[PDB]
RNA sequence: GAGCUAGCCCUGGCCAGGGUGAAGCUGGGGUGAGACCCAGUGGAGGCCCGAACCGGUGGGGGAUGCAAACCCCUCGGAUGA
RNA sequence: GAAUGCCGGCAUGAGUAACGAUAAAGAGGGUGAGAAUCCCUCUCGCCGUAAGCCCAAGGGUUCCUACGCAAUGGUCGUCAGCGUAGGGUUAGGCGGGACCUAAGGUGAAGCCGAAAGGCGUAGCCGAAGGGCAGCCGGUUAAUAUUCCGGCCCUUCCCGCAGGUGCGAUGGGGGGACGCUCUAGGCUAGGGGGACCGGAGCCAUGGACGAGCCCGGCCAGAAGCGCAGGGUGGGAGGUAGGCAAAUCCGCCUCCCAACAAGCUCUGCGUGGUGGGGAAGCCCGGGUGACAACCCCCCGAAGCCAGGGAGCCAAGAAAAGCCUCUAAGCACAACCUGCGGGAACCCGUACCGCAAACCGACACAGGUGGGCGGGUGCAAGAGCACUCAGGCGCGCGGGAGAACCCUCGCCAAGGAACUCUGCAAGUUGGCCCCGUAACUUCGGGAGAAGGGGUGCUCCCUGGGGUGAUGAGCCCCGGGGAGCCGCAGUGAACAGGCUCUGGCGACUGUUUACCAAAAACACAGCUCUCUGCGAACUCGUAAGAGGAGGUAUAGGGAGCGACGCUUGCCCGGUGCCGGAAGGUCAAGGGGAGGGGUGCAAGCCCCGAACCGAAGCCCCGGUGAACGGCGGCCGUAACUAUAACGGUCCUAAGGUAGCGAAAUUCCUUGUCGGGUAAGUUCCGACCUGCACGAAAAGCGUAACGACCGGAGCGCUGUCUCGGCGAGGGACCCGGUGAAAUUGAACUGGCCGUGAAGAUGCGGCCUACCCGUGGCAGGACGAAAAGACCCCGUGGAGCUUUACUGCAGCC
RNA sequence: CGAUGUCGGCUCGUCGCAUCCUGGGGCUGAAGAAGGUCCCAAGGGUUGGGCUGUUCGCCCAUUAAAGCGGCACGCGAGCUG
RNA sequence: UGGGAGAGGGUGGUGGAAUUCCCGGAGUAGCGGUGAAAUGCGCAGAUACCGGGAGGAACGCCGAUGGCGAAGGCAGCCACCUGGUCCACCCGUGACGCUGAGGCGCGAAAGCGUGGGGAGCAAACCGGAUUAGAUACCCGGGUAGUCCACGCCCUAAACG
RNA sequence: CCGAGGGUAGGGCCCGUGACUGGGGCGAAGUCGUAACAAGGUAGCUGUACCGGAAGGUGCGGCUGGAU
């Protein structure tokens, strides 16, 4: 439920923020958090290997549980639901009757104080983790493992999901958030339901500084640079691209596919993406 | 205005000091050369 | 060689005073319930005025200078990128 | 003898410019060979959110004392941050270490790279972050939370007693956190007192007074008092916290619940130790048995880890508490008391500056805290002052031009000029009032005006206190007084109308451009299924991201509104197992060299044979492109209509002499007495146009235009005045430049612009203050231009190659 | 080319005369007045404005008239920019 | 009070045909399209045939001169939340009624905003053909839209 | 004190006029086409959307004031 403001500043005209109504706890679990190193897009060599990054809000990284087969058959209770700044999605705190506490990501409609579970015999119920094969065909599902027991990889960001089209042997046919049809092992754990906070994309950042809060440093076009800096640099006055539109490093950025065409996982990709 | 020299004893020793030279191959050859020329001091003096 | 300078990282510090009065909350009206209206409370904001601080618009001086970029008068930002 | 040669010495300009903020000086008395310059007093001026005081960087004896003045000091010097010598820095409690972690650094394991070396989990290092136990006064010429005095606390060792399952680098808790706003109650600090203590003082017309002047506190252990913080107690189950675990986490039950109890903080008091003014007198002595009280203001600091709300969601680790594991329970741990033990390093001095950074005793730069009073609405603003500190290391005169900084101005009022450039104007507070337009916020402090002091009387409400007084904070009414003037000084918008460009706040060419440029939220295209794409790297490894398509890279555009048309022939990209072209490799028809021969050796066609190209499509918010001629209407004119060649397709809406229009000051209209600019239109648009976006857009702008009002020294057109210079005198004393010079005008001549040649003319010798026409004046071996088979940056369907990718 | 600063403006002039005005003349298709044209004459004079960087030019209002040229398109060790 | 009909409205589900697209099988020289034809698609293996797969939309027969709503309008099928209405009985209140300026609400299509979605259809646009021309009628493509959610628009041959 | 009115500043409504621009009405015999009345030669009309020299064409839904 995105929030509008009255236009009492030039930048409050369109700026929108999340509702935070599904939030029930306003501080993290001191046991499930750890320091988060702001890299600033600079690798171990020190050099900027991802441009235009840095200077955002300090955050604490909450440990998220992407391998839910760790605790099979132990009913955890949905303790609270908390803001996580390292994600688009929200996170739910779970109190396993084991006594262990864990953060999962909150699917849609999941309510505080409900029992969730994981395992082959789990119910098909929002928030439960079964191997892919044991989920009935035709059910939206988030937090999918790609390869078995390597971690939940697909369908994680806000509002995303993944449908199961059918089965075919040791593999199921998943329709990814991007409309791709990939085959994923049936023994791959997944969580039933779409990720919550779907209203996330409607957020209008509203002003430049808000992007600066998020660690996004200003982007400078190539057409504004000099030939020493960019294919698009130079020109007297303005100038069209004057060549195939290109990145700073030379390769063409309009249409040029870059997926490796000998990659092994191609054997498991039925159909490249939609739209 | 703010000139370029802004002395900082910790900066001085950790950049041009003896132990910073002996670590790298170049800084060793710096020491060899100055020890060959006959310099009185091979490293910048700073009273710490 | 990043003790100048550009950015980023970690850890601290700094921003007189005054103005405007957002949502919300309360009460009243309203309605089938509402939207909503009004009032008070409230104290939002790359909000407004203006020191420190950060700047450097216009003019004058300076031009073997006080100074290898300075001085005076004006002027911009000043809870924020 | 010449290389704008090299090194050095000495000249010239020259007794010239200058002697470093215009805060400012004067006299007396000392000292001494010598005094504007040092010492002392008196008087005057300057800073006072500093030009004062206290930390930290950095500097490194510059600190104090004696003795000096060659040089350093822009003059002088007896003086000094200068020379010579002597002296000076005292810690269990301040800061750092023997404690902890942060980025980063390093790095057993492990990984990688010709070598060198590069990484890398732990671990280690790393601080202005965490943790941690001293406050006040006195003393030295110079150090003091360090020596001393008073009253306090910490650790380690050993011991006695009491108590307990003791026990850790292991498990747990805690440490532990953001921005904005903010409650209660304190203190820091300050204002007043008619209360208390005090050397005194009565002036010059009055006052011997509730007169004036001065001061009226600081530190403190246990206990107690006020104000807050922290925190439930019990038991049952227990599979989780990588062994265990009575702790922690989860579940049930019991009672406690806004409390209370306990624990810890701050503030108050407190045994006690201190401090203690002006004035007078020679830092000290007095004062003085000094007094040490009451009321008020009151923090941004304390209680503190308080409270609220918000989104962008806010270090770590140790100390400390708890749980237990080996081990051990003659030990070991907790508590209380006693005795003993307690190391290394810093401590002088400067510190918005004459000691730091600027080659200088350089108007510049330099992080943190304290920063007193009154008035002006507030305040760290502004003026004046306390404490404190200064008068800026050349002076004395004179009273020209001219320069700077400043004041005023008759009539005019932008006529100045590229331009109101500059300088006026306006100026804060309260009340009245306030337009088109708009995104309903705004535009807006729109505009325009009224008020403002001092005295008297009447009065409303608040804070404290107690409900009163008293101080204190907001006011309201009536009547008066004075001046030219009542924010009477200082600090403090000129306004309006209309265009262009960019939505906006923001960013930029450090040192000529702050803009219309960059950025920006927002729209689109494209890429990317995660060991992602992409980037850095030889690699390992990093980033991306401990992210997962509502996500990440790249690119164009640039809030918002209404919109973005036609062309796929070329170029890019994407799709296409056919076809054709194609490399090594396969095949080996068929020949060749040799040899007695077996054989060895070489050439070798058809055919099989990738990617890439060819070829078939697609595709524009991919690179891009979007015609010409001829004719036609019942007045002329112009062509809705036709005709034809060409195209891949012939510019759509909307705009338009425009940041674009050459002809151009286009033509018409407005504004003006007059308008190459400006605004509105027209349209044969040299040469607009739709995300290198098209047409609008409220708001915004130190952007660029036009106009008007107000007001002016901008001007007609200049005058006077002030101070700092120029000028004269004493002191100190540069510079660039310079072939040598005994260095006139005209008219000619000359390498074509002559002080230097010819002819004529003029002219006694040397200066000083001035002005700049010349010495093709100085400065920089022309930046333009050319030249060189000179250089470099950038580009591409130039050549060639390399990485990368296929 | 081991540098001769480049338009215009301002300031300050100075010279030429092929004279815009003032003075003197002849001819006139000169009645007067007022014009045309030529001759003599450089003594003095030769305005203030709107527009544009402009010189120039147009325009407003005057005027006796609103002259044309040279002086390195006179003059940046005189200013402006 | 007890009963009844119905595509009335809203929500949530779900079922079969059909077309398009993708995959396999089989198969070969044309399919398509019209007044005729050309475009277009097909030896790179189309069309016609079988199986599998995904997806959207719409509900054949019943079906009617039918039924409901105040109108716009409403049609597979099941369930839930819900309106209107009629009939029996003659039980209850006792004129409590009718109309309705303003007000408020509803209001087909198309269109607009933000999201999703997209099979068929199809303004715009492209091409073939017709034609003097053909910015058309015919044919082959084709974008918005048509669908969903929410939020506007509020017009109509909104008619009996 | 009030006060005619004078002055300054900003509003509101009306009238007249304005380069140019928008359609409108009219006008004996203009140019282009043929949309409509017959099934008007694509049944018409409609609200809307979009396009086009022009009448109009088409998508969507609606009406019969539509023919056999
Ligand atoms: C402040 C102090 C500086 O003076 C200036 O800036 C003036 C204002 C320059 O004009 C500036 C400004 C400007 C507009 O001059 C009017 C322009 O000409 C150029 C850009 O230089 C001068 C004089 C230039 O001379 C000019 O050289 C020109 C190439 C041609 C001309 N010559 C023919 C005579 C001559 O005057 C030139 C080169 O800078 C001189 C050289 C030696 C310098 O660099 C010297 C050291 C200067 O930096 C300076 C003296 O310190
Ligand atoms: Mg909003
Ligand atoms: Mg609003
Ligand atoms: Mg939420
Ligand atoms: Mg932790
Ligand atoms: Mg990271
Ligand atoms: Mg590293
Ligand atoms: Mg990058
Ligand atoms: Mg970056
Ligand atoms: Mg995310
Ligand atoms: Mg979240
Ligand atoms: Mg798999
Ligand atoms: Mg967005
Ligand atoms: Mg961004
Ligand atoms: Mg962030
Ligand atoms: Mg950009
Ligand atoms: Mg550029
Ligand atoms: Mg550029
Ligand atoms: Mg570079
Ligand atoms: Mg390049
Ligand atoms: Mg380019
Ligand atoms: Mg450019
Ligand atoms: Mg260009
Ligand atoms: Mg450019
Ligand atoms: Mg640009
Ligand atoms: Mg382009
Ligand atoms: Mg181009
Ligand atoms: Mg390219
Ligand atoms: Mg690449
Ligand atoms: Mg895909
Ligand atoms: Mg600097
Ligand atoms: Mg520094
Ligand atoms: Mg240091
Ligand atoms: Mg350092
Ligand atoms: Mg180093
Ligand atoms: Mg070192
Ligand atoms: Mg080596
Ligand atoms: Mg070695
Ligand atoms: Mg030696
Ligand atoms: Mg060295
Ligand atoms: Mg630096
Ligand atoms: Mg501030
Ligand atoms: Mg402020
Ligand atoms: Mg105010
Ligand atoms: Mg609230
Ligand atoms: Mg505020
Ligand atoms: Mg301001
Ligand atoms: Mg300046
Ligand atoms: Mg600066
Ligand atoms: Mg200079
Ligand atoms: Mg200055
Ligand atoms: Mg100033
Ligand atoms: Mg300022
Ligand atoms: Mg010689
Ligand atoms: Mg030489
Ligand atoms: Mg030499
Ligand atoms: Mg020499
Ligand atoms: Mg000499
Ligand atoms: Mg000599
Ligand atoms: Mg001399
Ligand atoms: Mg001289
Ligand atoms: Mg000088
Ligand atoms: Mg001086
Ligand atoms: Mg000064
Ligand atoms: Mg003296
Ligand atoms: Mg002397
Ligand atoms: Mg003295
Ligand atoms: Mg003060
Ligand atoms: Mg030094
Ligand atoms: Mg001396
Ligand atoms: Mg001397
Ligand atoms: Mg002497
Ligand atoms: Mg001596
Ligand atoms: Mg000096
Ligand atoms: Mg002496
Ligand atoms: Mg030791
Ligand atoms: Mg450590
Ligand atoms: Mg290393
Ligand atoms: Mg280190
Ligand atoms: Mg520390
Ligand atoms: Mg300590
Ligand atoms: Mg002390
Ligand atoms: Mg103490
Ligand atoms: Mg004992
Ligand atoms: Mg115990
Ligand atoms: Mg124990
Ligand atoms: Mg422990
Ligand atoms: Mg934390
Ligand atoms: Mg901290
Ligand atoms: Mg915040
Ligand atoms: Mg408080
Ligand atoms: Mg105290
Ligand atoms: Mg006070
Ligand atoms: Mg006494
Ligand atoms: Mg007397
Ligand atoms: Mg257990
Ligand atoms: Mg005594
Ligand atoms: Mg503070
Ligand atoms: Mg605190
Ligand atoms: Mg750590
Ligand atoms: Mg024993
Ligand atoms: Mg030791
Ligand atoms: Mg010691
Ligand atoms: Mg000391
Ligand atoms: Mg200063
Ligand atoms: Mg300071
Ligand atoms: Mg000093
Ligand atoms: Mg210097
Ligand atoms: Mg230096
Ligand atoms: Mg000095
Ligand atoms: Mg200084
Ligand atoms: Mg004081
Ligand atoms: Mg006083
Ligand atoms: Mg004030
Ligand atoms: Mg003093
Ligand atoms: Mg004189
Ligand atoms: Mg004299
Ligand atoms: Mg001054
Ligand atoms: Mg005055
Ligand atoms: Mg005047
Ligand atoms: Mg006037
Ligand atoms: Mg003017
Ligand atoms: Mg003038
Ligand atoms: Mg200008
Ligand atoms: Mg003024
Ligand atoms: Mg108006
Ligand atoms: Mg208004
Ligand atoms: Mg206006
Ligand atoms: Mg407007
Ligand atoms: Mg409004
Ligand atoms: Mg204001
Ligand atoms: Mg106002
Ligand atoms: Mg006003
Ligand atoms: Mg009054
Ligand atoms: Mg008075
Ligand atoms: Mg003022
Ligand atoms: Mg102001
Ligand atoms: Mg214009
Ligand atoms: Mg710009
Ligand atoms: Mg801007
Ligand atoms: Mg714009
Ligand atoms: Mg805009
Ligand atoms: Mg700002
Ligand atoms: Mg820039
Ligand atoms: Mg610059
Ligand atoms: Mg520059
Ligand atoms: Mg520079
Ligand atoms: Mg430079
Ligand atoms: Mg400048
Ligand atoms: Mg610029
Ligand atoms: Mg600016
Ligand atoms: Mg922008
Ligand atoms: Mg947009
Ligand atoms: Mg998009
Ligand atoms: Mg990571
Ligand atoms: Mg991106
Ligand atoms: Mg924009
Ligand atoms: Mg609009
Ligand atoms: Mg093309
Ligand atoms: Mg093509
Ligand atoms: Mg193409
Ligand atoms: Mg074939
Ligand atoms: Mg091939
Ligand atoms: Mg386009
Ligand atoms: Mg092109
Ligand atoms: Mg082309
Ligand atoms: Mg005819
Ligand atoms: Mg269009
Ligand atoms: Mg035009
Ligand atoms: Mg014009
Ligand atoms: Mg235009
Ligand atoms: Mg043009
Ligand atoms: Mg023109
Ligand atoms: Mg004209
Ligand atoms: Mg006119
Ligand atoms: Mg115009
Ligand atoms: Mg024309
Ligand atoms: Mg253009
Ligand atoms: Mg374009
Ligand atoms: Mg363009
Ligand atoms: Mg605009
Ligand atoms: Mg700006
Ligand atoms: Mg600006
Ligand atoms: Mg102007
Ligand atoms: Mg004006
Ligand atoms: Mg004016
Ligand atoms: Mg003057
Ligand atoms: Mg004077
Ligand atoms: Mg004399
Ligand atoms: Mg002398
Ligand atoms: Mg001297
Ligand atoms: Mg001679
Ligand atoms: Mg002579
Ligand atoms: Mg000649
Ligand atoms: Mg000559
Ligand atoms: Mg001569
Ligand atoms: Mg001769
Ligand atoms: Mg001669
Ligand atoms: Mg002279
Ligand atoms: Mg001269
Ligand atoms: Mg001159
Ligand atoms: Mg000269
Ligand atoms: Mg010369
Ligand atoms: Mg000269
Ligand atoms: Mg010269
Ligand atoms: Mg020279
Ligand atoms: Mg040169
Ligand atoms: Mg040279
Ligand atoms: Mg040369
Ligand atoms: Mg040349
Ligand atoms: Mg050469
Ligand atoms: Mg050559
Ligand atoms: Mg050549
Ligand atoms: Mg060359
Ligand atoms: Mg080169
Ligand atoms: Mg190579
Ligand atoms: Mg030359
Ligand atoms: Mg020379
Ligand atoms: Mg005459
Ligand atoms: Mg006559
Ligand atoms: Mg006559
Ligand atoms: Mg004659
Ligand atoms: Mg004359
Ligand atoms: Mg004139
Ligand atoms: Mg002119
Ligand atoms: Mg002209
Ligand atoms: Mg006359
Ligand atoms: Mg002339
Ligand atoms: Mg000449
Ligand atoms: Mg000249
Ligand atoms: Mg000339
Ligand atoms: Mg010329
Ligand atoms: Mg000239
Ligand atoms: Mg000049
Ligand atoms: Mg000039
Ligand atoms: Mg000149
Ligand atoms: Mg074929
Ligand atoms: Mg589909
Ligand atoms: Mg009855
Ligand atoms: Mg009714
Ligand atoms: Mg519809
Ligand atoms: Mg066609
Ligand atoms: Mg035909
Ligand atoms: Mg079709
Ligand atoms: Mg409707
Ligand atoms: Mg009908
Ligand atoms: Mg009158
Ligand atoms: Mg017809
Ligand atoms: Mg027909
Ligand atoms: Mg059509």
């Amino acid at each position: 439920a995105v929030k509008k403001f009255k236009p009492y500043t030039p930048s409050r005209r369109f700026m929108t923020v999340a509702d935070f109504s599904e939030i029930t706890k306003t501080e993290p679990e001191k046991s499930l958090v750890k320091p988060l190193k702001k890299t600033g897009g600079r690798n171990n060599q020190g050099r900027i290997t991802v441009r235009f990054r840095g200077g955002g809000h300090k955050r604490l990284y909450r440990i998220i549980d992407f391998k839910r087969w760790d605790k099979v058959g132990i009913p955890a209770k949905v303790a609270a639901i908390e803001y996580d700044p390292n994600r688009s999605a929200r996170i739910a705190l779970l109190h396993y009757v084991d006594g262990e506490k864990r953060y999962i990501i909150a699917p849609d409609g999941l309510q505080v104080g409900q029992q969730v579970v994981a395992g082959p015999d789990a119910p098909i119920q929002v928030g439960n983790a079964l191997p892919l094969r044991f989920i009935p065909v035709g059910t939206v599902v988030h937090a999918v493992e790609l390869e078995p027991k390597k971690g939940a990889k697909l369908a994680r960001a806000a509002g995303t999901s993944a449908q199961i089209q059918g089965r075919e042997g040791d593999y199921v046919i998943l329709r990814l958030p991007s409309g791709e049809l990939r085959k994923v092992h049936g023994e791959c754990y997944a969580t039933v339901g779409a990720v919550g906070n779907a209203d996330h994309k409607n957020i209008v950042l509203g002003k430049a500084g808000r992007s600066r809060w998020l660690g996004r440093r200003p982007h400078v076009r190539g057409a504004a640079m000099n030939p020493v800096d960019h294919p698009h640099g130079g020109g007297e006055g303005r100038a069209p691209r004057g060549r195939p539109p290109a990145s700073p490093w030379g390769w063409q950025t309009k249409g040029l596919k870059t997926r490796k065409r000998r990659k092994p996982s191609s054997r498991f990709i039925i159909a490249r993406r939609k739209k | 205005m703010k000139r370029t020299w802004q002395p900082n004893r910790r900066k001085r020793a950790k950049t041009h000091g003896f132990r910073a030279r002996m670590r790298t191959p170049g800084g060793r050859k710096v020491l060899k050369r100055r020890r060959q020329k006959g310099r009185w001091r091979l490293t910048p003096a700073v009273r710490k």
